[PDB]
């Protein structure tokens, strides 16, 4: 509102404690974002590792396991996803968890569910050969475990074909990740209009406060600065309210995602 | 120290890695010994012994009891316009008259909120049709629910745990309205639910 | 009883409500650009023509403050309603019956639950079953006998080194293999892992 | 030249053309000016804060 001006700060002082509330709301939003990430990804304690030898009954997980060649230890699909999608008093704060830590959590979860089955979600991980785990899952859905032990080869073949096909479809068709891009675009547009609103007269004689200070007598400079102050404060309030609504919706989405990871990854629903 | 979040003065960088006490950012945080800043440690490291002809079967078991706290309601409040902004001034009321019907919308919103709170409590707790009562003689196969069942000796008719919980936790035109359901009624619902699930199992649902 | 600060959610909900109400009542003592924050002094100093202007300034400022308070209350009420719906669903599923969705109520295989009241909420006591004291054995997917393949009706084959046994999945309990707890399906020349016995 | 502002002045290589006087980047923020007595393309940068 003021841009480091003593007179503007003094005038804003007599408008009550709006700014403490605004800053509190924004800080709450930031902490809420951090909690969302933490509670959706931090769901295990031990950081499991895949064995050096990979014989998963003929199945091939090379597309999804981390690649030691790259520094980030990200999977092929994770790299494809990352490549697929792209001051005046405002600041951006870095997230608490870095990308490498998130990748490490994902790798730990996947190794745990790929070696011990669903047992690692309740107590301590207990090893089980992968074919036996698949037989258990077929028994769960309502098919006797004879079918898997008699069609293992074909099952593995079409599983590999499907994973390759989804990799190719993701690589080719760029228009695949729409929701994340929409969220980013909405945030960027909100920031753009918020910063563009600073260039309005709001009924005053100029849109820049420095010229008003350096050109005009204080006694009505209070009037002009009051016009500027009320306009900018109203715009800021609107922006804060919109941010609160969007953050609430994002929190609901994060809760759904956490439930899905807990129910479908750690067990068969 | 120089971090992706900025610069830090007053703490000593270390090359260890412990749990995260006071999160700072960019995957690093600080703690007290002196004050030291380090990199977050995601947790312990282990490699499960996978093979293609070896499994692990448990031989014993434990029974665990955990808590889970959930808020269900908040206080019901109401606010009057003319008492708040005007403070019993005729001219203030006359001036406010021409500002349209904002105050009707405000009062409507507050009343809706209060009704919503009452509905929330009622739908959360009133899950039963009859109040069941445990028999005076209690031989539950060796299990002991004394700390959980209500104690008739206390005037409040609350259990030990409920008393612990209740003891532990702590005008200018605005008013606070009492909730529709009193504490004793809520305790009665809880006791009915708990006796029904102890004796009848899940069949009473 | 001993450890405190275990009920942070209810406490800081109460604190949020109290803080909002307190700042709302505090907001009454600001000039908002007028000559004073006390009504009568403005009234009993000036003539009406600008007294009304000052009154208008006070009125509008107090109006935005009240509007902001109401909006914040609405947001908080929506959040609390979502929490209450979750609590009602948990009470319906994990108290009146045994739940199967993993990690919905408690960590481990859920058994049953108890409700307890709170000043503005509920407390669930979840009872769960957690295995321990594991042992490592050699296994196999099927058994060859007379050229036929045998699979367990419900269980898994293990061996402590000799003679093989069938057991249930979640608790060690070996039993001699019999035609009563195993079933046959075809000849054993296609399964990968058959063991002679 | 009557334009008041606080910042740090750095030599800029922006290629003005003989009729402009001062440029800007976005949202009406004077980003570079031309001094009257030397005709030099400077660069305005806000002082550090955070
Ligand atoms: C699992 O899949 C990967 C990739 O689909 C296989 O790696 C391929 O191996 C062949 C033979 O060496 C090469 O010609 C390809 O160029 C490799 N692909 C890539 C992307 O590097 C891997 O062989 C598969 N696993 C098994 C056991 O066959
Ligand atoms: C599980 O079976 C293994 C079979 O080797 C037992 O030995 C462990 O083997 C893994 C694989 O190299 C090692 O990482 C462990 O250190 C071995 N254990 C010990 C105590 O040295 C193992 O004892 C069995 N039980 C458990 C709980 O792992
Ligand atoms: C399963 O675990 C329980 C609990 O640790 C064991 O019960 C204990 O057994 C020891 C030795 O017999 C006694 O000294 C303890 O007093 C027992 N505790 C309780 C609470 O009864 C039990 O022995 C274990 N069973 C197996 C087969 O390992
Ligand atoms: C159920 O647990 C309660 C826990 O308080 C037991 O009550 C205690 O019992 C012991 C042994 O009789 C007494 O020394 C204590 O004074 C009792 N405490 C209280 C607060 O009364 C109760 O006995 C247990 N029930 C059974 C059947 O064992
Ligand atoms: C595996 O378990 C079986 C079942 O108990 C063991 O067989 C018995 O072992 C005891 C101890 O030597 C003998 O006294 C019994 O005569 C055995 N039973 C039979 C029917 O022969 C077997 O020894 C165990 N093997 C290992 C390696 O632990
Ligand atoms: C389990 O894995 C082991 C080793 O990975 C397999 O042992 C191999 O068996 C084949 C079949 O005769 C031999 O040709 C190899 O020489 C063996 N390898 C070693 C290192 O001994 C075993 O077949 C696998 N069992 C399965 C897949 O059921
Ligand atoms: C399980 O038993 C069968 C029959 O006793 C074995 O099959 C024999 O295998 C030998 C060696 O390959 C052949 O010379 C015979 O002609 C086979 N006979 C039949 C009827 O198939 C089989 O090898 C045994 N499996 C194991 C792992 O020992
Ligand atoms: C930590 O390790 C780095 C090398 O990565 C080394 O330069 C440094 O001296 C070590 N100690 C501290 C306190 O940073
Ligand atoms: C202005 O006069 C000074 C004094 O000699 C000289 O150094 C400078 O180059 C002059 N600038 C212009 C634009 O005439």
């Amino acid at each position: 509102i003021c841009g480091d001006s003593t007179e503007c700060s003094n005038l804003l002082l007599q408008y009550g404690s709006f700014c403490t509330q605004l800053n509190r709301a924004l800080t709450g939003i930031a902490v809420e974002q951090d909690k969302n990430t933490q509670e959706v990804f931090a769901q295990v304690k031990q950081i499991y590792k895949t064995p050096p030898i990979k014989d998963f009954g003929g199945f091939n997980f090379s597309q999804i396991l981390p690649d030691p060649s790259k520094p980030s230890k990200r999977s092929f699909i994770e790299d494809l996803l990352f490549n697929k999608v792209t001051f005046n008093g405002l600041t951006v704060l870095p997230p608490l968890l870095t990308d490498e830590m998130i990748a490490q959590y994902t790798s730990a979860l996947l190794a745990g569910t790929i070696t011990s089955g669903w047992t690692f979600g309740a107590g301590a991980a207990l090893q089980i050969p992968f074919a036996m785990q698949m037989a258990y899952r077929f028994n769960g859905i309502g098919v006797t475990q004879n079918v898997l032990y008699e069609n293992q080869k074909l099952i593995a073949n079409q599983f590999n074909s499907a994973i390759g096909k989804i990799q190719d479809s993701l690589s080719s068709t760029a228009s695949a990740l729409g929701k994340l891009q929409d969220v980013v675009n909405q945030n960027a547009q909100a920031l753009n209009t918020l910063v563009k609103q600073l260039s309005s007269n709001f009924g005053a004689i100029s849109s820049v406060l420095n010229d008003i200070l350096s050109r005009l007598d204080p006694p009505e400079a209070e009037v002009q600065i009051d016009r500027l102050i009320t306009g900018r404060l109203q715009s800021l309030q609107t922006y804060v309210t919109q941010q609160l609504i969007r953050a609430a919706e994002i929190r609901a989405s994060a809760n759904l995602a956490a439930t899905k990871m807990s129910e479908c990854v750690l067990g068969q629903s | 120290f120089q971090t992706r979040a900025g610069c830090l003065i007053g703490a000593e960088h270390v090359n260890n890695s412990y749990e995260c006490d006071i999160p700072i950012g960019a995957g690093i945080c600080a703690s007290y010994q002196s004050i030291i800043a380090y990199t977050m440690s995601l947790g312990a490291e282990n490699s499960v012994a996978y093979s293609n002809n070896s499994i692990a079967i448990p031989t014993n078991f434990t029974i665990s009891v955990t808590t889970e706290i959930l808020p269900v309601s908040m206080t019901k409040t109401s606010v009057d316009c003319t008492m708040y902004i005007c403070g019993d001034s005729t001219e203030c009321s006359n001036l406010l008259l021409q500002y349209g019907s904002f105050c009707t919308q405000l009062n409507r919103a507050l009343t809706g909120i209060a009704v919503e709170q009452d509905k929330n409590t009622q739908e959360v707790f009133a899950q039963v049709k009859q109040i069941y009562k445990t028999p005076p003689i209690k031989d539950f196969g060796g299990f002991n629910f004394s700390q959980i069942l209500p104690d008739p000796s206390k005037p409040s008719k609350r259990s030990f745990i409920e008393d612990l919980l209740f003891n532990k936790v702590t005008f200018n035109g605005l008013t606070v309205l009492p909730p529709l359901l009193t504490d004793e009624m809520i305790a009665q619902y809880t006791s009915a639910l708990l006796a029904g699930t102890i004796t009848s199992g899940w069949t009473f649902g | 009883s001993s450890t405190a600060s275990a009920l942070g959610k209810l406490q800081d909900v109460v604190n949020q409500n109290a803080q909002a109400l307190n700042t709302l009542v505090k907001q009454l003592s600001s000039n908002f650009g007028a000559i004073s924050s006390v009504l009568n002094d403005i009234l009993s100093r000036l003539d009406p023509p600008e007294a009304e202007v000052q009154i208008d300034r006070l009125i509008t400022g107090r109006l935005q403050s009240l509007q902001t308070y109401v909006t914040q209350q609405l947001i908080r009420a929506a959040e609390i309603r979502a929490s209450a719906n979750l609590a009602a669903t948990k009470m319906s599923e994990c108290v009146l019956g045994q739940s199967k969705r993993v990690d919905f109520c408690g960590k481990g295989y859920h058994l049953m639950s108890f409700p307890q009241s709170a000043p503005h909420g509920v407390v669930f006591l979840h009872v769960t079953y957690v295995p321990a004291h594991e042992k490592n054995f050699t296994t196999a997917p099927a058994i060859c006998h007379d050229g036929k393949a045998h699979f367990p009706r419900e269980g898994v084959f293990v061996s402590n080194g000799t003679d093989w046994f069938v057991t249930q999945r979640n608790f060690y309990e070996p039993q001699i293999i019999t035609t009563d707890n195993t079933f046959v399906s075809g000849n054993c020349d296609v399964v990968i892992g058959i063991v002679n016995n | 030249n009557g334009l008041t502002g606080t910042g740090v002045l750095t030599e800029s290589n922006k290629k003005f053309l003989p009729f402009q006087q001062f440029g800007r980047d976005i949202a009406d923020t004077t980003d570079a000016v031309r001094d009257p007595q030397t005709l030099e393309i400077l660069d305005i940068t806000p002082c550090s804060f955070g």
